[PDB]
């Protein structure tokens, strides 16, 4: 069994800034790490790792 | 995604906020004044004994301000003693003018900032002030820059 | 010697604690602090030390 | 007929225990490859993946250029000749910087300060043939019939 | 300037004409009508204290434009399908603007209910998964009015009490008492003329020590003292300025604070005009007018909206209290009006025991009596 | 630049609240009224055994105290010990028993056990709470029905979390800031006040001796000696071709306006009014300190229903042995003979003036006489 994991980077000034419509930043930053968890999930899945044997 | 600046500016004392590191578990021989380079003489259970600078030795880090540790003005003999291994920190000179910003700085006896065309070391940071006639220069101390000769 | 508070003494202005674990990126750090003196003696010649035993 | 008491000390240091909590940078991404390496040993890096990021590592050889050191850690290593290891395809923690104790195969105390020389199997030793820029950080002790040294290193 | 958590946990002013309203208007309290009795009414209310709640659900819907409050039911079935009728609840938590979501729009021709969001998905945080929640478990609370203009690019929702101009007109106060006392602090100088002085070389020890003897000449200048002087080399004169006005400056500021706050100042200054004994009271109950005015807007729909879940009986009002501060003498005189009105006369017509005692126990009373024929 | 070993702010708030008179006065001049304010409980059989008990356990100075902190600090801890058979550790089964009560500060109590079970409404609190208190006691463990903690003002969530869920301090630094600025302005009226008048003294050639003689250590002394006699009925001769001798002034005024302008803003950012805190009644007018004082208790109230209450139902079933009470809050009002002699009069005129017809009879008649709390002793009966 394997573990997986990332992070993201936002600052106050990025929270502070506001757009007329649309997801929040810090809201569109969180779903990218699932969406990449995801994905790699699937990678694993379909295309194997040769080091990780 | 910036490092905020530190507003006293006494010599002794840490000018930002960048990534520094501070060694506290260490005891002094002699008299060490805030603002001036520090060497290991020996180290006993875990705790690094330190001089201020003679000639012909190399420097550690830079002896650092508080105010509940040295009630007197200074660091006396059998005192525990704050030391700067990494980050920027403002030092005693006796230069007369700023040298070459990211230079290559000397360090006279008594662990005081001379020279600006050394080999290796520690670097110019580029702060220039002055305090009691005579001025203060800003350093970026480094880790493992100066290494003890076999 | 004389066992007596009035002679000898161990002073302990602060008792062991531990102060709240500071996390990083997946693990913590816990630092623990204390304080002692050692041993003071205010009125000497009350001790006789026989050595060479 | 008197009583009687007993005062006993513990040891102070273990292979790959990280020394204290001062400036210190732990590599995760990385993987073992072809064989095993010991807690306590210097480690290099075979390649780098421009796409995938894990970094390929096994055991200091001859003619390479040392990395860093894999620690302790009590759920990522297994149990092999009575002492931790990490076995080939698993994930490894590599220390890039700090203070760490490290195995060693001298008999004398080093000077503080000084320069690192290691062995051709990852152990430092006083006469060693690679030479490297990680310092003797003074620490010196000694586990049961264990030599250990403390070591500190920077980024590469 | 925008970083509106920074104005309300920094400065007291902030603070109060975000929170004085709301937590005196839930504290005032409420009656309802229709019920057997409200002993147990209040024994059930004070057992839930939810109040804390209440105040800080309002507080953050005042502050924020928008918060929303959730209620469990003790019902057996998932907390995404909606309500069967009922009576009942075990916790209610509040949460901000910033955690709660449309997840799901109904736009029907056939229900009334279209352009109301039905499903709601809300993200608190602390490492618990976001979840998903019915609309008949919670109630959103907005800010104040606004054109829809901005109302559909906010997201259907409100606004900010703290706009732009309340804003600077908070910011520019400070500034004043800073030039306030820094003027106060440039009364007056004295200046010290001596020729050559400007002959001496810098960081020098003529200078060091010329500069101690200012320290300690100036040290000891008074009334009963005399400070010697050379007439044909150096002299020393003081020159000084006056103040005035300045607390009628900050005086002006203040009234524009106030003025477009909206609420007083035997509320905001906290200070008696003095000069009259008697209009205070008028201030007060313009103060009480503007906050049941306010109140009659936003706190009624939290209950009617939590009500429906504790009582069983079939028909209520509500009703509030007249927010009054009331007084033993004047009490006890109101009592003794009251209890001669309801039975000064009524010993002549129909109007019988069983309906007088009622009338004379709807009204609270300080005198208790036992429930009866 | 800080401090591992523990945070600073506790100095700092601590030695500025000893030291400073003013923070003395607005850190404690609300909570002890508050509490010595006094309650009355309804649905019990009689209340001289309850003053009884509550005077023979005289645990008020330790609330008062308690709640100081509570204010002061942000955070306090109070923890009354119950009588049991049990660990300290376990819960506590309903009953009414309690021998002991003392309290901490914000600093001697952490979390130690959470749970986020579904099935109870209860998750996300402190189950567990872990106290040290030092005085070379060992930390232990104490049970969440043991342990009330009583917070100071609300904050955002989003400090909220960032500070363990605990509240700030009243002393906000636009608060601690203005008062500061109070000294310094009284400093420099004081040091105006000292300058308004000069008086200087030219002479060619005092220039020419140079430091640290005894012609200069005399003629500073003759200057010392003849500026203190000077005067009115005295006068001083001077020569004409090498001495002159001027004097220099200024006025003051507009001080105590501006003096008074500050402490208008400090009891505006306080929040406690003129007579309460500058404590000077306005004195061109006779009855509107009333108005002042009623407003003073309609804010001591309406904080105090948020903060005192939550004591009264920590606390109270551990002593009162019924099963339902109500709690109600005494109105703070100072009474006065004589207007206690009326009303007393018009209540007793109203609770039999016109009951005789009805029927309302002598049991529940004496119940409402003796409700109203009067001075008219009356011993239980028919």
């Amino acid at each position: 069994v394997f573990r997986l994991g990332n992070a993201y980077l936002i600052s106050i000034d990025e929270i502070k800034a506001g757009q007329a419509t649309g997801r929040p930043l810090s809201t569109r930053k969180a779903s990218a790490c699932q969406l990449a968890h995801d994905q790699l999930v699937n990678r694993l899945v379909f295309k194997g790792s040769a080091p990780h044997k | 995604y910036e490092n905020l600046f530190l507003r006293p500016a006494c010599p002794g004392n840490i000018s930002d906020t960048s990534t520094y590191n501070i060694d506290g578990a260490c005891v002094a021989q002699g008299d060490i004044g805030f603002g001036s380079a520090v060497q290991v003489v020996g180290i006993v259970d875990g705790v690094k004994v330190v001089a201020a600078l003679p000639d012909g030795g190399t420097p550690y880090g830079i002896a650092f301000r508080s105010q509940y540790e040295h009630l007197s003005g200074k660091i006396l003999d059998g005192e525990v003693c704050n030391v700067v291994s990494h980050g920027r920190v403002w030092t005693l000179t006796s230069l007369g003018e700023a040298p070459s910003l990211f230079s290559k700085l000397q360090f006279g006896s008594g662990g005081v900032v001379t020279g600006g065309s050394g080999s290796a070391g520690w670097t110019f940071a580029g702060g220039f002030v002055k305090h009691e006639d005579g001025y203060i220069i800003e350093v970026q101390v480094k880790q493992n820059a100066f290494i003890a000769p076999p | 010697y004389e066992k007596n508070p009035m002679n000898m003494s161990i002073e302990i202005p602060e008792a062991f604690n531990m102060l709240p674990a500071q996390p990083k990126d997946l693990h913590f750090k816990v630092p623990c602090t204390s304080k002692c003196t050692g041993l003071t003696i205010y009125r000497p010649m009350t001790i006789v030390l026989i050595t060479g035993v | 007929q008197i009583n009687a008491s007993y005062q006993r000390d513990m040891a102070i240091a273990l292979p790959g225990m990280v020394a204290d909590t001062s400036k210190y940078n732990i590599d995760g991404a990385c993987v073992v490859n072809e064989g095993d390496v010991l807690v306590g040993a210097a480690v290099q890096v075979v390649q780098a993946q421009a796409v995938d990021g894990h970094k390929l590592v096994k055991a200091l050889t001859t003619g390479t250029t040392p990395y860093g050191v894999a620690i302790r850690s009590h759920w990522q290593t297994v149990n092999a000749q009575n002492q931790m290891i990490y076995e080939d395809g698993g994930a490894i923690n590599v220390m890039t910087s700090g203070r760490v104790w490290m195995l060693s195969k001298s008999t004398e105390a080093p000077t503080f300060g000084s320069a690192v020389k290691l062995d051709v199997d990852g152990q430092e030793k006083s006469d060693g043939t690679i030479e490297t820029t990680w310092t003797y950080a003074g620490g010196w002790t000694k586990y049961k019939d264990i030599q250990l040294v403390e070591v500190q290193l920077h980024q590469l | 300037s925008y970083h509106v958590g920074s104005f309300y946990n920094d400065n007291a002013t902030a603070k109060r004409i975000v929170d004085v309203i709301p937590e005196e208007m839930v504290t005032a309290g409420f009656k309802i009508s229709g019920v057997k009795d409200e002993k147990e009414f209040k024994s059930l209310w004070d057992s839930y204290k939810i109040d804390p709640s209440l105040v800080d659900a309002l507080c953050w819907a005042r502050l924020y434009g928008g918060a929303a409050i959730v209620a469990i039911i003790n019902d057996n079935r998932m907390l995404t399908s909606p309500v069967k009728p009922g009576a009942k609840l075990e916790g209610v938590r509040v949460y901000d603007r910033f955690a709660i979501t449309i997840e799901k729009r109904v736009t029907n021709a056939r229900s009334p209910r279209y352009g109301e969001p039905e499903i709601y998905k809300v993200s608190p945080g602390d490492n618990i998964q976001p979840y998903l929640i019915h609309h008949t478990r919670i109630f959103i609370a907005d800010g104040e009015r606004v054109t829809p203009q901005m109302r559909k690019q906010n997201q259907g929702w409100g606004a900010s009490v703290l706009n732009k101009s309340l804003i600077d007109a908070i910011c520019d106060y400070d500034y004043c008492e800073s030039l306030a006392t820094q003027i106060l602090r440039r009364k007056q100088q004295a200046v010290w003329k001596v020729k050559g002085l400007a002959e001496m070389c810098d960081d020098d020890d003529a200078q060091y020590a010329a500069r101690l003897r200012l320290a300690q000449v100036d040290d000891n200048s008074g009334v009963g003292r005399a400070i010697g002087i050379d007439a044909e080399t150096e002299e020393y004169d003081v020159l000084n300025s006056d103040i005035s006005g300045v607390p009628e400056f900050l005086s002006s500021k203040m009234d524009r604070i106030v003025s477009l706050s909206g609420i007083h100042e035997i509320i905001i200054k906290n200070k008696n005009v003095g000069g009259v004994s008697a209009s205070q009271n008028t201030a007060l109950e313009t103060f009480y007018k503007l906050v049941d005015r306010k109140r009659e807007e936003d706190y009624r729909p939290l209950l009617e909206f939590l009500l429906p879940f504790i009582v069983d009986e079939q028909e209520w009002s509500i009703e509030f209290e007249p927010l009054s501060v009331p007084s033993k003498k004047e009490e006890s005189e109101i009592t003794k009006n009251n209890v001669e009105s309801v039975t000064k006369a009524i010993t002549e017509q129909i109007i019988d025991l069983e309906e007088a005692r009622d009338t004379l126990r709807s009204i609270a009373p300080e005198f208790k009596l036992k429930d009866g024929n």
